């Protein structure tokens, strides 16, 4: 099944837990360096092996992050060993903000310009998509030389175009249909 | 991350096993599942304890299915 | 760029690449180190795709680099393939060194379109007197030798090529899939011997192949057919058993992870069948004739894979296990036998009442057969007693001693003319030869012989 | 050593042993409170075993203790076996006493 369906108990039990809780920005911080550590390849290794019991991997586990895991991350990374669910770390990790940013009301976009940069400009568009969104917005502006001239806007499955490849695709069906 | 969780991975002494050596996982109805045969080939002869051989016949993703 | 094995199971190899390096479907890819290719069948995604081995995978492990070859399997094809053997990659499998190719073409192409399709009647002789009368082929048309173990498909074509193929001015595809070793070795001889290889291109894959060889071999014989077809030229086609084709797609379809149908088949059974069926047609630039023999699980007619075939070919050739159990060559069913060009308006009225006339009277004995033996012959009306004896001797005029089949007869091959086939059996209907004894109709040619055999 | 039932479906039982002390297949392991037979039929990993029960298993429940005798069922055999009736694991059955057996067999070879 998709890594996201067999992520999505742990996700929402670690989001009901950190909001009941006052939580929300430590869990945060222990979910990204519990899916960090598990991505390195000697952890990676060590983590594949059959000598191990599951109170074992998740001993070792918690051993390196420490202190950037409060006694309730401990349990949970206990919980998810026990389950034998360490190889989900990355995707559980993940889920987990997608539930507290429509908590917080806010979405981080995906902003790619021409050849243009200016702090006016990302401003100029965070008040319509906000407005649009009804959600606080975090831009995160890039470079896409590609692009002949203009800027597509990414955020959630919503893909706002204005870039003149955009009407090139369009100019080029009309004329070939 | 933090040079902290970069270090104890150093002193966590992970172990490392040649790539023409494994382990024995599950033994049920004569088939045997045998973890790290890196280099076995398909077909190929796996030596055990007491002179008893196998033969490789699934070569999946973490698991040898001799 | 380049990837991993990841997952050997049988024939079936995943390969993982970078994600922004996937190979397109139905992509090429090459082994590092050992001789493999590997045909991409699947994106199961993350950058690994899934793939059929066209060789053996018993030197192949775990981690062993896969390059991509950005294309197709791409098989040499024009003038060069003449007078050579070949496998399914398009190497030379035969020791007279390298083919001189000037051009290669992708095995996987688009069927022609619907305003690309062409229609024509030539009528074209076999000399068999059971084809000839009920299963007239036509020039650019599609035969079909449908038939179980061990009653004539190989013999028939070999008898037809002999009868076509040799005479025929143009070029010929002779395929053979999931056939014997023995008869590919036993047809270049006699291919070699004739003179005749000269305008022969021959591919074999045969049964002791893997899987992946067996399931692309159709498409390598019909790529090399098409590049003629579209030069303008006039091809004759011929595949050795193209149930083989759809034996490796059940082979393999499980592996592939697809749920299986009705009687264990790939869910894909029709549309596999349809987009190689469709490619083997005549178009407006060139015209293809084509003959295919098709296996029948069990003797059963309605197997899904038989069942599905029929509707895809012009003319229909049943070959029956009970006629071959009798000791009658060739084992055409007339009743089960049909053809588009069996049309007063394409042949002739006179052609057509005889074909009509002989599955008449079959049709009336195949009745007659069970209440002669309860009771007997004697309750009977005169008229059942006297159309029992005809049918009796038209069943056996049916048959017709073949140059090919000399091996296993012991006899002289024999050549008959339409004409002589019309006459013959328009004679015993009209009850002419009622003075001859049934036995002497057993593997005489033309009716003038069967007078003779009488006096022995 | 001892075994923990980890599960129970019908008349088959897996139980888990110490990684240095898992039971070879066909070994004799008896539950310790209703002294019930059980076989190994084979090893899942994690030091988990799968068996047959040799008698009824309504009434047992996951946590149960088990031990390994260290062999395959054995029964009696020979000169004192005739005129007898023997269950499965080689018990009279017959309320004629015990058996005087000089030896016994393990009932796999
Ligand atoms: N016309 C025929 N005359 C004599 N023997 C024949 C004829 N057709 C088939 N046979 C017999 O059957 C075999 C060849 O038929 P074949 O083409 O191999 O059948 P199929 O391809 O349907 O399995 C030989 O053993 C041969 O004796
Ligand atoms: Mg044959």
């Amino acid at each position: 099944a998709e890594l996201t369906t067999l992520a999505r108990p742990y996700a929402k039990a670690a989001f009901e837990y950190a909001q009941a809780h006052q939580q929300l920005a430590d869990w945060s911080a222990a979910l990204g360096v519990l899916a960090a550590v598990s991505q390195d390849d000697t952890v990676r290794q060590l983590l594949k092996e059959p000598q191990l019991t599951s109170s074992a991997k998740a001993q070792s586990l918690i051993d390196v992050c420490g202190d950037k895991l409060n006694a309730p991350a401990q349990n949970f990374v206990r919980t998810v060993a026990e389950n034998k669910r360490l190889e989900l770390l990355p995707t559980i990790a993940e889920m987990y903000e997608q539930l507290k940013a429509e908590q917080e009301k806010s979405v981080e976009v995906e902003v790619t310009s021409a050849f243009t940069l200016s702090k006016e400009q990302q401003d100029k568009l965070a008040k319509a998509l906000s407005a649009r969104l009804s959600r606080e917005v975090r831009l995160h502006a890039s470079e896409d030389a590609s692009l002949i001239g203009g800027v597509i806007i990414r955020a959630g499955d919503l893909v706002i175009d204005g870039s003149v490849r955009g009407k090139l695709a369009k100019l080029a069906e009309a004329l070939k249909s | 991350i933090s040079e902290i969780i970069k270090g104890r991975i150093e002193k966590l002494d992970v172990a490392s096993q040649a790539r023409n050596e494994g382990t024995i996982v599950s033994v049920s109805d004569g088939i045997v599942r045998i973890y790290g045969l890196a280099d076995v080939m398909y077909g190929e002869m796996i030596e055990f304890p007491g002179g008893v051989y196998g033969m490789a016949l699934n070569l999946e993703q973490d698991s040898v299915g001799a | 760029s380049s990837g991993r094995i990841v997952q050997i199971i049988g024939a079936v190899i995943d390969v993982e690449f970078p994600r922004d390096a996937v190979p397109s479907i139905y992509e090429a890819l090459k082994v590092q180190g050992v001789e493999t290719t590997l045909e991409v069948q699947q994106q199961l995604g993350d950058g690994v795709v899934r793939s059929i081995a066209m060789g053996s995978t018993e030197g192949l492990k775990r981690g062993l680099n896969v390059d991509s070859t950005g294309a197709a399997i791409s098989v040499p094809v024009g003038k060069a393939t003449l007078g050579r053997i070949m496998d399914v990659l398009g190497n030379p499998i035969d020791e007279a060194g390298p083919i001189g190719e000037e051009e290669r073409w992708g095995i996987h192409r688009e069927a022609p379109s619907y305003a690309d399709q062409a229609g024509g009647n030539e009528l074209l002789e076999t000399g068999i007197k059971v084809i000839d009368l009920v299963c007239p082929f036509a020039k650019g048309g599609k035969v079909g030798l449908f038939g179980g173990a061990g009653v004539g498909k190989t013999v028939n074509m070999m008898e037809l090529i002999r009868n076509i193929a040799i005479e025929h001015s143009g070029y010929s595809v002779f395929a053979g899939v999931g056939e014997r070793t023995r008869e590919g070795n036993d047809f270049y001889h006699e291919m070699k011997d004739s003179n005749v290889l000269d305008k022969v291109a021959l591919v074999y894959g045969q049964m002791n192949e893997p899987p992946g060889n067996r399931l692309r071999v159709a498409l390598t014989g019909l790529t090399m057919a098409e590049k003629f077809r579209d030069e303008g030229r006039d091809v004759l086609l011929f595949i050795d058993n193209i149930y083989r084709y759809t034996l490796a797609g059940t082979e393999v379809s499980a592996l592939l992870g697809r749920m299986p149908s009705a009687v264990g088949y790939q869910p894909t059974l029709a549309e596999e069948m349809g987009v190689l069926q469709e490619r083997i047609t005549s178009t407006k630039k060139g015209s293809i004739t084509s003959i295919q023999a098709v296996y029948v699980p069990a003797d059963d007619l309605t197997d899904p894979s038989p069942a599905t075939t029929f509707a895809h070919l012009d003319a229909t050739v049943v070959l029956s296990r009970d006629i071959a159990s009798l000791g009658i060559y060739p084992a055409v069913d007339p009743l089960d036998s049909t053809s588009r060009q069996l049309d007063p308006l394409v042949i002739g009225q006179d052609h057509y009442d005889t074909a009509r006339g002989v599955q008449y009277v079959l049709q009336r004995y195949k009745e007659l057969k069970d209440i002669i033996a309860i009771l007997g012959m004697d309750e009977l009306s005169e008229a059942d007693k006297l159309l029992v004896a005809r049918a009796r001797k038209i069943q056996r005029f049916l048959s017709q001693p073949f140059f090919v089949a000399e091996v296993f007869t012991g006899s002289p091959g024999k050549y008959v003319s339409l004409k002589d086939t019309i006459a013959g059996f328009k004679g015993i209907l009209n009850g002419d030869y009622d003075h001859l004894p049934e036995q002497a109709f057993y593997m005489v040619g033309g009716i003038e012989e069967a007078v003779e055999k009488a006096k022995k």
